[PDB]
């Protein structure tokens, strides 16, 4: 099967920029390539077929180019509607194969997260479980690492993490991290710590609480 | 206006089968090849196969040979995808596709059909209020933890949708066959706890609607 | 009162015969001087001339060779040789019989549809061809037979032109082998070698093309107009037997192969025996086929399989004179048409005289099939094999020629047989042999005493 | 009555090009009339026969013409694990030309096509193709509705149904006033024949170079049949359009099937969905009834009449003897919901092998008397056989049996003078419609102008 390697997997760009997404096939496909757009939470729209031909209705600011095994999609003067995912597909051979995808993302200044730690609620503690929640909010860029410590010792299992998409207003990212452990063990330790590491600082942002301390 | 109208979301059990449909609107289904494509968050887009509805002839990626059967019916202008022996790998969004002009192209796409393969029973969420710890700054962040529900979705709001700004409702995540979700809301310190901030979670499947007022933690 | 014999000099017996056929001469020495020696035979006998001393030659005809007419060497004229003996200015008559014994010449050229649809009919056309050859030979020893094959114009879309292997083997995509496609191939020129004709017909195998209607009308046109190639004889019955199991292309079909040039109605089969205009010239129209068949005096027979008999019966009505027979495992239907064609053949006996002397002139009376002596006529028409006509010929010599022995021939036109008539001119008397050179009775320096007279 | 035979205009193409095999009047956006000439054996740029089209501007002196350029390069596309191939050698570009609005449609009926897939193929076959040109813009498009990507074996496995491999699309062609291109493909469905229609606008908008197999969603093709009457009928050998069902909103198509029903021949009047409205049967086998079809109102009642040509019709003569002369059949259209009846007039040629009725051209009103007129061609007619075109004026009763004027060929033998005709257009702007005649054998076109 023909492998389609798409680059970059994401790029951080601004309105009015001109950007190119490249797609490298594992062999020559003589322009038998299509480019696709998927806007957030939406379906697909065809942009280019047979290398350079715009699909009916597609704006002129999109253009295709390339030959042999190497192709490009160029968007000129980015519109806010153009911040989406883009994929190449080859139809030189069956099975048809797709590139990995490229995500256009809104460039902004770096921002540190606002870390907030939350102990288990009383309702949950009666139920028999115990979840320590930690929100790392409104940071940029999207890459971030979270570390949990119970009495200074790193805890790894039973951690669930979720990231929002880039915010529509301030273009920042947020993450939620939930450490769930048994209530029995929760009540065996005092200190619970949530450590955020982000490129905005060499040392991490540490938020803690001592169990039953008011 | 060419438009591929796919059937609704499916919630199906492992080992069973499911049959998705794709009805042509504003054109005849026999006009072109109709393809089926699979999408997953991590693995990306995989081509399943195609049918020429004019004559019924099909092609499949060897990966899906045996599982996928594509058919079509020109009387109802509809193409179908049938997946047998369902597994967790078949949890994905499925698209039907056709070309604009070029016989071989992949230009017009259906809106997608979501298939979720699971053994989980319908389980109502447990909602937990998240108040801050025992200094106090200029702003305060509260939270809401929704745990152990199935299936998706839930609808979360603050003060019945009044408090929309400064909110972060995170995408749900699966653990032990049940979903978990969380939401954070940030306000100024002068707002809370002086004014009432309540968490509102609804789970249509289990017919549940829970309200949880965020109370400050006491001694 | 007096006759020509007595009152015309008549010194000698020789001059006496020269005067007229009715004159006789008295050699008897006992005759008185008052009586004339050269007179009628009745006058001499009335004047007591010795009956044995009368010289009076009678002209006759003797049959020398008289073999009978043949039944069913081959004898068609009878008698074969007559001996005529004439005297001065005299004539004699004789009989001759002519009979058509030898079989009539028939040409049969056979066109074989060797397209792939004929695979299952191949035995049938092989059987028909070899039965035509064998059975018609029994019907006429003067048969000449030959054949050709056709498929269609070797050009797309009629011809399969891919993959390249398909050109040499049109049956490529069927995982089998058949011969390359061709328009029209002349295979065997009209010949009397029947065993060979049958061998070649059985060697024939099929080819393959794409479309049901075939190019047989190209073959018909070329088989008609290529005189020297096919070898049609001038004075022979010409039959063109056409085989096929399918429709046929007609003029203006050629446009689907990009061919627009109308059929020129001319021979385009050169030294390699293939119709060279196949790919460049359109199929002939019915009217042009009709024109050439009529011009070359050729009868077309459509020997087609049952599924298309009505199609060809309908074309037959548009080419007057054409007939249709059913091609099948049985050859009876098609054979009858030929036999029936042979049944309609008629011939004539037309006498021609060769090497007739200036002196001899002939007159004929013809007794034909109607059994009426048409005088002056020397030819009969409307004979079948086995029929016999009859002629009475009379020959009159002018005086007495010095040659004394000549011969001429009476021969029917087209017949190898003839009557050789050997003529002798009897101008002397028998008593001239007994010349007696010495005078004896004259004694005045005359000399010679023949038949009772001096000089 | 009044085409001038002395003041001719000769346009000429290259030797052996068959310049004049097809022709039409073409009018630009400004309104200036020119003449499109097809030359199906013109050598391409690499000395191989491809055919070509020429666009002649109107001149009294005539002469040489500029070539309307088209892409004569073969194409190959490796797509979908297949190899698509076009073959333009001997394609006969310009075997048919037709004009509509600002578009010229020139077809190559014998353009070949194949699809390879590993050791298998569709088969290299003459699907035909049409080249569309818009001269004043430069835009080019193609249309080739019989191309497929089905392999050889599948046809065998389905008893050769829907087999469009030998279509020869564009063998004949016509365009409606609205801009629907209608093509005759007489090799369609294993030599039954088919018609393919599509809007000119949609041909242009759906075409891109290099694709080779593309969809024209608005296109519509006629149907395959198992009725043996249609086998080898060459349905689409000729094509024409007109109004035959009273409803002005719909357009009827006239199709010639000259070898229909075992060479009896037929012409059919159809609706735009390809349903038969009427069938006209041929009179005599092999006459090629349907070689030519013409539509024009000749009796002045405002109802389109039908003319069919049978150029190989053999006429009866003394002593049971037949004589190929050609014949043309006039069918006047009656009033109300009634079908076409028997011929109102039979025009039979007089010269042996003349092929009278090989072409029938509506002339418009040649003498402006109220009735439309026609020209009938006898490409090998006249005492010498050089060719002849006979003008027949219309009247209340239909047409006259006696021609109003006879045009003798000015070219030498074999020119095929009259094999193509066109009228109903005033080329010199004098108020009277003129006639253009093609002589492909002589590589020329003669223009006859009409006078007061
Ligand atoms: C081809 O066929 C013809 C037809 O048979 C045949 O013709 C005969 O030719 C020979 C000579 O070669 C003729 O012989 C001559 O006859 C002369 C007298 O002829 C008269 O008498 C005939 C008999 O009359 C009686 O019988 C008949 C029938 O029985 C009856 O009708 C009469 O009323 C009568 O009772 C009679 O047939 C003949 O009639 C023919 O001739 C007349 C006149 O021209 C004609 O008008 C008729 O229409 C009819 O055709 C006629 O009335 C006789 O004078 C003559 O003798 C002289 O010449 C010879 C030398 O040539 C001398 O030897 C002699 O001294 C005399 O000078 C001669 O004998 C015979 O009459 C012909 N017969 C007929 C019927 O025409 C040819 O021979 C045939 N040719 C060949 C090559 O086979
Ligand atoms: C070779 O040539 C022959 C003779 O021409 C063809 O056979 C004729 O085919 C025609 C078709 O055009 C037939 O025409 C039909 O005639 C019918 C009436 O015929 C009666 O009388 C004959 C006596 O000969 C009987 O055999 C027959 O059974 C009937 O009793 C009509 O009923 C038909 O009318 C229908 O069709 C016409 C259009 O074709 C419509 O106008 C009518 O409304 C109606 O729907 C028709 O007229 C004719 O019967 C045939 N004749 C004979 C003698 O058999 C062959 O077809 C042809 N073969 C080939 C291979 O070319
Ligand atoms: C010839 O004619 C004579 C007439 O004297 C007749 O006696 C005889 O029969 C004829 N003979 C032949 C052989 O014809
Ligand atoms: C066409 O060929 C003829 C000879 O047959 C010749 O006279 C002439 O030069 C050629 N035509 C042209 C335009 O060259
Ligand atoms: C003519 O028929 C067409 C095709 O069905 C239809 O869309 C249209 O409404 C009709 N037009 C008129 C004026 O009746
Ligand atoms: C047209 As054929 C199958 O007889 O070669
Ligand atoms: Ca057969
Ligand atoms: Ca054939
Ligand atoms: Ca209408
Ligand atoms: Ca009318
Ligand atoms: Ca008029
Ligand atoms: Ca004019
Ligand atoms: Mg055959």
């Amino acid at each position: 099967d023909i492998l389609m390697t798409q680059s970059p997997s994401s790029m951080s760009v601004s309105l009015g920029d001109t950007v190119s997404i490249t797609c490298h096939a594992s062999q020559g496909i003589s322009s038998n390539i299509g480019w696709l757009q998927q806007k957030p939470g939406k379906s697909f729209m065809g942009l280019i077929y047979y290398g350079t031909n715009l699909v009916d209705g597609v704006p002129s600011r999109f253009s295709g180019s390339g030959s042999g095994a190497d192709y490009s999609l160029t968007i000129s003067s980015l519109d806010s509607e153009d911040f989406a995912d883009y994929y190449c597909v080859q139809y030189a051979q069956l099975p048809y194969t797709f590139g990995g995808g490229t995500k256009l993302e809104i460039k902004r200044a770096d921002a540190a997260p606002t870390v907030s730690i939350f102990p288990p609620s009383s309702e949950q503690l009666t139920s028999g479980g115990a979840s320590v929640v930690c929100f790392l909010n409104n940071f940029y860029p999207k890459d971030i690492n979270v570390k949990w410590k119970i009495d200074g010792s790193e805890r790894q299992n039973g951690v669930l993490n979720s990231w929002t998409d880039q915010d529509s207003k301030d273009s920042t990212y947020s993450m939620s991290s939930t450490l769930t452990l048994t209530k029995d063990e929760y009540e065996r330790h005092n200190s619970y710590t949530c450590e955020a590491t982000h490129k905005t600082s060499t040392s991490p942002i540490v938020k803690s609480f001592n169990r039953n301390e008011c | 206006e060419v438009q591929l109208q796919q059937s609704g979301a499916e919630l199906v059990k492992p080992g069973a089968s499911v049959k998705l449909s794709c009805t042509a609107s504003g054109f005849n289904i026999k006009d072109t090849y109709v393809h089926w494509v699979k999408q997953r968050p991590e693995q990306g887009l995989e081509w399943i196969g195609r049918i020429d509805p004019a004559n019924g002839y099909t092609k499949y990626d060897p990966k899906f040979q045996g599982k996928a059967t594509i058919t079509a019916d020109t009387s109802s202008n509809t193409a179908y995808l049938q997946l047998s022996s369902l597994t967790s790998e078949d949890t994905a969004v499925y698209y039907c596709v056709r070309p604009l002009y070029d016989y071989y192209a992949m230009d017009y796409w259906g809106q997608g059909t979501s298939v979720t393969v699971s053994s989980a029973k319908t389980t109502a969420p447990s909602v937990y209020p998240l108040a801050p710890v025992c200094t106090t700054g200029s702003s305060v962040t509260l939270g809401c933890l929704v745990k152990g529900y199935f299936p998706e979705p839930v609808t979360l709001t603050w003060n019945s949708g009044s408090l929309s700004s400064g909110v972060h409702t995170f995408p749900a995540v699966l653990q032990s066959d049940l979903y978990t979700l969380s939401s954070s809301v940030t306000v100024t310190s002068s707002t809370w706890p002086s004014q009432s901030i309540t968490c509102n979670v609804a789970h249509p499947a289990s017919s549940t609607k829970v309200d949880k007022k965020i109370e400050p933690r006491g001694p | 009162g007096p006759n020509i014999c007595t009152t015309r000099g008549v010194s000698s017996c020789q001059q006496c015969l020269a005067v007229s056929p009715m004159c006789a001469w008295c050699s008897d020495e006992a005759l008185p001087l008052g009586s004339p020696r050269c007179d009628l035979k009745e006058n001499l006998l009335k004047d007591n001339c010795a009956p044995e001393s009368i010289e009076f030659p009678v002209s006759e005809a003797r049959v020398l060779e008289d073999r009978p007419l043949s039944d069913k060497q081959v004898t068609q004229v009878s008698p074969q040789r007559i001996a005529l003996r004439l005297r001065p200015d005299d004539s004699k008559n004789f009989s001759i019989q002519v009979r058509q014994v030898e079989d009539y010449p028939v040409d049969i050229y056979y066109l074989m549809d060797l397209s792939y649809s004929m695979k299952d009919d191949l035995w049938s056309i092989q059987n028909l061809g070899t039965k035509l050859a064998t059975q018609m030979r029994k019907l006429t020893s003067n048969l000449r037979i030959g054949f050709g094959a056709f498929v269609d114009k070797p050009v797309s879309p009629y011809m399969y032109i891919s993959p390249p292997e398909a050109l040499e083997n049109p049956c490529y995509d069927m995982k089998t082998t058949c011969l390359p496609m061709f328009g029209y191939k002349h295979v065997l020129t009209l010949t009397d070698q029947v065993t060979r004709f049958n061998e070649e017909v059985k060697k024939q195998s099929v080819s393959r093309n794409r479309d049901a209607p075939e190019g047989g009308f190209d073959a018909i046109m070329q088989a008609t107009v290529c005189d020297e190639k096919i070898g049609w004889r001038n004075d022979a019955s010409h039959l063109l037997v056409f085989t096929t199991d399918a429709k046929t292309h007609i003029a203006l079909d050629g446009r689907l192969a990009g061919i627009v040039q109308p059929n020129d109605g001319q021979c385009h089969v050169g030294s390699d025996n293939h119709y060279s205009a196949s790919t460049t010239m359109d199929y002939p129209s019915l009217g042009l086929m009709t024109e050439k068949l009529s011009q070359k005096n050729i009868n077309l027979i459509f020997a087609v399989t049952e599924n298309v008999v009505n199609l060809y019966q309908n074309y037959s009505e548009l080419i007057p004179g054409t007939t249709v027979g059913v091609l099948s495992m049985d050859s009876s239907n098609v054979l009858q048409l030929i036999v029936d064609a042979y049944g309609k053949i008629r011939s004539k006996v037309e006498l021609e005289v060769r090497d007739l002397p200036e002196e001899l002139s002939l007159s004929f009376n013809a007794t034909c099939l109607n059994n009426e002596v048409i005088p002056g006529l020397k030819s009969c028409m409307g004979l079948k094999i086995g029929d016999t006509v009859s002629f009475s010929i009379e020959a009159k010599v002018r005086g007495c020629p010095q040659e004394k022995e000549k011969s001429f021939t009476i021969k029917p036109v087209g017949f190898k047989d003839s009557l050789i008539v050997q003529v002798t001119f009897d101008c002397d008397c028998a008593c001239q042999a007994q010349a007696e050179p010495n005078s004896h009775r004259c004694n005045n320096g005359n000399g010679t005493f023949e038949c009772g007279v001096c000089r | 009555l009044n085409l001038d035979p002395v003041q001719l205009t000769f346009y000429a193409g290259p030797n052996g090009s068959q310049f004049g095999f097809s022709l039409d009047f073409h009018k630009d956006s400004h309104g200036r009339v020119a003449i499109v000439v097809g030359a199906p054996r013109t050598l391409g740029p690499s000395q191989e026969e491809t055919g070509g089209v020429f666009l002649c501007p109107w001149r009294a002196e005539g002469g040489q013409c500029p070539s309307l350029l088209f892409d004569l390069r073969d194409e190959t596309r490796n797509v979908g694990s297949q190899t698509l191939q076009t073959f333009k050698a001997r394609q006969g570009l310009g075997a048919s030309v037709v004009s509509w609005s600002d578009v010229i449609v020139a077809c190559a009926p014998w353009q070949h096509w194949n699809v390879l897939e590993k050791t298998e193929e569709a088969e290299k076959t003459p699907v035909g193709s049409c080249f569309l040109a818009q001269p004043e813009s430069g835009r080019r498009a193609e249309y080739s509705p019989c191309r497929g990507n089905t392999l050889s074996r599948i046809y065998v496995e389905n008893d050769f149904s829907w087999d469009k491999r030998y279509c020869e699309a564009g063998f004949s062609s016509v365009v409606t006033q609205a801009g629907e291109l209608v093509l005759g493909a007489p090799g369609g469905y294993y030599f039954l024949g088919l018609l393919a229609q599509a809007p000119v606008a949609d041909i242009f908008s759906s075409y891109r170079p290099g694709i080779l197999l593309w969809h024209v969603s608005s296109q519509s093709l006629s149907f395959d049949s198992s009725n043996p009457e249609y086998f080898d009928g060459y349905w689409g050998y000729s094509v024409a359009v007109g109004e035959f069902d009273g409803d002005l909103n719909t357009t009827e198509y006239v199709v010639g099937a000259p070898t229909w029903s075992w060479t009896l021949g037929a012409v059919e009047i159809l609706d735009s969905y390809y349903q038969r409205l009427h069938r006209l049967r041929g009179e005599q086998m092999a006459s090629y009834f349907g070689h030519s079809v013409a539509v024009t109102d000749v009796n002045g009642d405002g109802r389109h009449d039908l003319l069919v040509g049978a150029p190989l019709y053999m006429e009866s003569r003394a002593d049971r003897k037949l004589a190929e002369v050609g014949r043309v059949y006039l069918f006047l259209q009656p009033r109300g919901p009634h079908a076409l009846g028997a011929p109102s007039l039979l025009l039979t040629g007089t010269q042996l092998y003349g092929r009278f009725g090989s072409a029938i051209a509506p002339l418009g009103d040649l003498d402006r008397d109220g009735y439309n007129d026609i020209a009938v061609a006898a490409p090998y007619g006249g005492p010498s056989g050089r060719g002849q075109v006979l003008v027949f004026l219309g009247q209340s009763e239909g047409l006259r049996s006696r021609p109003s004027q006879v045009l003798d060929s000015p070219f030498p033998t074999g020119s095929a003078f009259g094999f193509s005709l066109r009228g109903a257009v005033d080329i010199d702007d004098n108020g009277y419609p003129d006639l253009i005649v093609g002589a492909y054998g002589a590589n020329q076109v003669a223009v006859y102008r009409a006078q007061p």
